[PDB]
């Protein structure tokens, strides 16, 4: 508060109407009345906001995009895991005699445990 | 654990089990990881993928903490796991050294309380007031709000929250944990010479001081033409700046920022102490497992 | 051996690697927690030696008369009751009035 | 060097801090009671706001 | 990905492929990096690279 002006119940050119009010307005000022009415028109929405500040304490809002590229970096692992599995199955079908039915048998071999 | 906002500490931990377990799935499904651990011969049909689920966590944790591992995969489907999980490490470990450099050199002491309402919820602060002054006559007649609930605090624990004067409580708040309810002219005077004691919150009441005058006088019509004259030229403010100034505390120095002791980090002597005891228990826990196997191998179990 | 157990005790703390690389679960937690003991200590060292050398770079010796007014540690000093205090007691610049205070 | 730069900066909280911010332009109600306090002030912090 | 500009990240990845290919050329061209990976039974003429 830069300035300390203050409002006031006005009173005409010199008159004792100021004396009955300055008494009576201090009873409203000290009991509760200028806080029960100030919070009756200056209330508003009562808006809660911002949870005030995180303020450079890094969360998900800044470095959360690496969990995009970690998600994108595992999608290109699964689609190439098919690609290595198709590359040797195309090679091994050329070798002995047989077709792509043994490529499923190559899945039947590699579905086993530690050999 | 402060510099990364523990949503990220829970996401990285759920990604250190995530990318780890997928690398188990990619390796056993890929053909090139089926190579021989015994390359002295061409093969003894001993062709075996190295990545067990214990080793699957081991490239997970071993790459996240910069020390490396022993596996270092060969198949291109297990290089793309090894090419992204490494780049997932050099941002999380290079934001940890970024924030913890930025929390030691520039610190801002956050207060737990900011008003009379946020102060009202925590009863561990032991509020207090100046007993039998002008402040207790405000809360006794207070039937308004929150401040009525603070009256139930002071009436419950008298002779401990009712310091008999201003000066005794300033000695009390300097030692104990205390939070005044007193005049905002003296609070502006104490906080300029005793800079450990700031004014949180703001105005709750506005009485306002004033020059006294006997009952019926022609002075008061000419006193107010002199006081309101001093408000507008700022003389009433420049005299207010003159007396309540005092020393002044430009306290921003950051104080050689921190010689870092046990007082800041000591949990890594606790998580170290709560880590090694966890491994002694699993040492005996698998020692009985070998005895559980030896119970089934020869004939004998417990002897 | 004990000659090699310092080697995982030293090499894991200095991030250059190791030679052992433990192979079973009862030595994966001690091999694992001790790695997390390193990455907090070494990143509370790089993240604190930065925090000394950017603190004593923000500070600078006083170069003017208003900068010394913000330094209540360094006490002013002057020749007493002479021509120097004569300029300072009637100044209304309010930067030198703070020096008079 | 990013996360210690946007931690040194802070929003303005007083009337002297806004005097050091020549980017943010002041604004007021014109020729009224607000400028009446500012044109006759000799505090020289608010005279800088008048400038 | 902010504290380095988008001119450095475009060049670091173009220096990664610039040193992955040149080290591939030199390791084949050099005489010493040819070696047999089988010293368990040496003198085998089974010369292979890791490169
Ligand atoms: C030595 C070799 C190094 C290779 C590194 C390659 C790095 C590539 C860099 C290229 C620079 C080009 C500039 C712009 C590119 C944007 C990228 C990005 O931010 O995310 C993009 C995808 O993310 C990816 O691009 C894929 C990354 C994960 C898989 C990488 C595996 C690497 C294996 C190597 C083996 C070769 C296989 C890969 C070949 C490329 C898209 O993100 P977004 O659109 O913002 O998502 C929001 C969409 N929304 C708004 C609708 C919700
Ligand atoms: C089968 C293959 C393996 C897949 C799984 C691997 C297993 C392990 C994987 C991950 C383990 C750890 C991560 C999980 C944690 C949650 C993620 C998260 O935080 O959300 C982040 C994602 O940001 C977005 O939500 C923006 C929109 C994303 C659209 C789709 C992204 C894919 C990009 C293209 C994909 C194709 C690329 C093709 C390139 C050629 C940020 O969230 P937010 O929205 O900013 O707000 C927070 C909301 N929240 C609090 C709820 C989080
Ligand atoms: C979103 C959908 C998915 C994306 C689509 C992705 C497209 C398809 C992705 C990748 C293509 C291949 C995938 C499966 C094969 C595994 C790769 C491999 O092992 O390398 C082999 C090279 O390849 C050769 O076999 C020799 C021929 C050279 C090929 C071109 C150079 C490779 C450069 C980089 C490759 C491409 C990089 C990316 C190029 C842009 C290694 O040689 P080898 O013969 O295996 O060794 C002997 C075998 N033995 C040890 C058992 C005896
Ligand atoms: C393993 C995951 C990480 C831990 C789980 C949590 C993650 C969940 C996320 C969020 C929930 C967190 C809330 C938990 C609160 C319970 C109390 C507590 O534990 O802390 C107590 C001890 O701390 C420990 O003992 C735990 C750490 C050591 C054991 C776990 C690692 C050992 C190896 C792992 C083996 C598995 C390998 C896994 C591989 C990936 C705190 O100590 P205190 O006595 O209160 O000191 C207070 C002093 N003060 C008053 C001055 C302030
Ligand atoms: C506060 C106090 C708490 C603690 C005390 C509590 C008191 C209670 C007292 C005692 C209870 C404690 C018992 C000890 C537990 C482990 C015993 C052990 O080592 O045997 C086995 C488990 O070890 C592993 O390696 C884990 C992974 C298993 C490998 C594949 C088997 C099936 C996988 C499916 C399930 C896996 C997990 C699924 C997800 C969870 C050994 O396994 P391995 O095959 O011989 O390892 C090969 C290693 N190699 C790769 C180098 C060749
Ligand atoms: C970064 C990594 C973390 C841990 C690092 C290592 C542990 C920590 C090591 C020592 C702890 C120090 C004791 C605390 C006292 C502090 C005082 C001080 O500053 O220096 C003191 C000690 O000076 C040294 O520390 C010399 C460095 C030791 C080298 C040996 C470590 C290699 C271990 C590997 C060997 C392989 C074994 C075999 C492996 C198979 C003396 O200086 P001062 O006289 O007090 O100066 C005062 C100046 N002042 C007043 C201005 C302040
Ligand atoms: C940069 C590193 C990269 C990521 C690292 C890995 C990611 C996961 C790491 C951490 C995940 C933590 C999740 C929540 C964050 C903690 C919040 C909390 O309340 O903690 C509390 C309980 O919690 C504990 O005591 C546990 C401490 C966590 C460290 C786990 C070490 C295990 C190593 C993992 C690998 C083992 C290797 C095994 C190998 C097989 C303790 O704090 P407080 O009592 O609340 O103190 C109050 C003061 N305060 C109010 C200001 C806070
Ligand atoms: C067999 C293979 C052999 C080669 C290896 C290939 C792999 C690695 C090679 C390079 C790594 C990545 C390639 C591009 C990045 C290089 C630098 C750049 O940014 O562009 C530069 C443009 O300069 C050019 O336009 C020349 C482009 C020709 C490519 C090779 C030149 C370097 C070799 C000869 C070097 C002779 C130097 C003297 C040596 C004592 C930009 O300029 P700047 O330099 O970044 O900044 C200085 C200018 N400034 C101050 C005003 C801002
Ligand atoms: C820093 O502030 C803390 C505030 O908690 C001070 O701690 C109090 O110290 C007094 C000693 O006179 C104790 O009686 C209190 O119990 C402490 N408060 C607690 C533990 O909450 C601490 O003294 C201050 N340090 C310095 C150097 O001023
Ligand atoms: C709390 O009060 C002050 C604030 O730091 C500490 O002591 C003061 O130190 C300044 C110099 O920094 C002096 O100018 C004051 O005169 C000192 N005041 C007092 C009352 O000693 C004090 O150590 C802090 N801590 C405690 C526990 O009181
Ligand atoms: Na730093
Ligand atoms: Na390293
Ligand atoms: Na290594
Ligand atoms: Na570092």
């Amino acid at each position: 508060l830069i300035d300390s002006k203050g409002y006031g119940v006005g009173t005409p050119m010199g008159s004792p109407y100021r004396d009955k009010i300055t008494i009576a307005i201090l009873q409203l000022q000290e009991e509760g009345k200028l806080h029960m009415m100030k919070e009756k028109w200056w209330r508003g929405n009562g808006c809660p906001e911002e949870e005030s500040k995180e303020a450079s304490a890094l969360g998900v809002q800044n470095i959360g995009g690496i969990f995009i590229v970690l998600a994108a970096g595992l999608v290109l692992s699964v689609f190439v895991a098919v690609g290595e599995f198709l590359y040797k199955s195309k090679k091994n079908a050329q070798l002995e005699k047989r077709s792509f039915c043994s490529a499923m048998v190559e899945e039947l071999r590699m579905s086993l445990k530690c050999q | 654990l402060n510099p990364l906002s523990p949503d990220i500490w829970m996401y990285v931990l759920l990604a250190c089990l995530g990318v780890s377990c997928v690398l188990f799935v990619i390796a056993r499904f890929s053909p090139y990881e089926w190579y021989n651990p015994h390359p002295c011969n061409p093969d003894s049909d001993v062709v075996e993928n190295n990545f067990t689920l214990l080793n699957s966590f081991w490239f997970g944790v071993g790459a996240l903490m910069q020390q490396g591992s022993e596996l270092m995969p060969k198949a291109l489907s297990t290089r793309i796991v090894g090419g992204i999980w490494w780049f997932f490490t050099l941002i999380i470990i290079s934001s940890y050294t970024a924030n913890l450099a930025a929390f030691l050199t520039v610190e801002r002491m956050e207060s737990p309380i900011d008003s009379a309402d946020d102060l009202a919820k925590q009863t561990k602060i032991e509020y207090g007031a100046v007993e039998d002054g002008a402040t207790m006559t405000f809360f006794k007649k207070s039937k308004i709000s929150t401040y009525d609930k603070m009256w139930a605090f002071m009436s419950s624990r008298r002779q401990s929250v009712l310091v008999k004067s201003n000066e005794e409580g300033i000695q009390r708040v300097l030692t104990s944990d205390y939070a005044f309810l007193m005049e905002s002219t003296t609070i502006e005077f104490v906080t300029q010479r005793n800079c450990n004691l700031t004014q949180i919150g703001g105005l709750i009441d506005s009485k306002g001081y004033g020059v006294g005058t006997p009952m019926g006088s022609p002075y008061r019509d000419k006193i107010t033409i002199a006081i309101l004259q001093l408000q507008e030229e700022g003389k009433l403010h420049m005299m207010k700046e003159k007396w309540w100034r005092g020393n002044g505390c430009p306290e921003e120095e950051s104080k050689e920022a921190s010689a870092l002791g046990v007082q800041n980090i000591g949990g890594i002597f606790i998580v170290l102490a709560a880590g090694l005891v966890l491994s002694v228990f699993v040492a005996v826990g698998e020692f009985l497992y070998k005895s559980k196997k030896n119970a089934q191998l020869e004939k004998r179990s417990f002897c």
